[PDB]
């Protein structure tokens, strides 16, 4: 708009630990 | 490849020597790219013509 800058970015990281599921899949 | 819009970036520039006498030493400057002007306040064109 006025005064022309430069900006910063890094690709984020996201995991949690493996849940636990109740439901089956295959017979 | 076109002409900006909005305003740049400067070192910015700096006076100097002018007397008939110096005697420099050399000491500090900048070693990032400067400038150095040698008369002190020109830019002098002050005539727009729309």
């Amino acid at each position: 708009a006025k005064i022309a800058t430069a900006s910063s970015a890094r690709q984020t990281d996201v995991e949690k630990p493996a849940d636990v599921t109740f439901t089956i899949e295959n017979v | 490849d076109d002409v900006g819009i909005m305003q740049q970036k400067k070192p910015p520039t700096v006076v100097q020597s002018r007397t008939d006498v110096f005697n420099e030493q050399f000491a500090n400057e900048a070693l990032h790219p400067m400038t150095k002007v040698i008369f002190n306040g020109l830019d002098v064109n002050t005539e727009v013509q729309p």
